[PDB]
């Protein structure tokens, strides 16, 4: 508080009030992944390129 | 797209006696053209599902 108001506040504006600091960003979040249950509860036969 | 072949005509034999002028005759000509303007084509689209369900 000895510095009191007089302090640089790197990342301010005018009277060092506006906070416009750079934003970090790595990844995004969305709906939760769902894994098909009936892959193991159903025989998997494939007619690929025959009929 | 064009192609040119020239054409040419023939003169005719004419007779003359003593003091008669030789009448000059022209030999006409022309040209012929062949122009490509049409594209023959075959267009057979096969859907994915029919491809995946047939040889």
């Amino acid at each position: 508080y000895a510095g009191n108001l007089t302090r640089p506040h790197w990342g301010g504006a005018a009277s060092d009030v506006d906070i416009h600091l750079e934003v970090y960003q790595n990844e995004v979040d969305t709906r939760f992944q769902y894994q098909a249950m009936f892959l193991g509860l159903s025989s998997q036969r494939s007619v690929a390129d025959r009929s | 797209n064009t192609y040119r072949i020239d054409r040419l005509n023939t003169s005719s034999v004419k007779g003359r006696t003593s003091g008669v002028a030789l009448e000059p005759t022209p030999v006409r000509n022309d040209k012929m053209l062949i122009v490509v303007d049409t594209v023959l084509y075959i267009r057979n689209p096969i859907d994915y599902q029919d491809d995946w369900t047939a040889p």
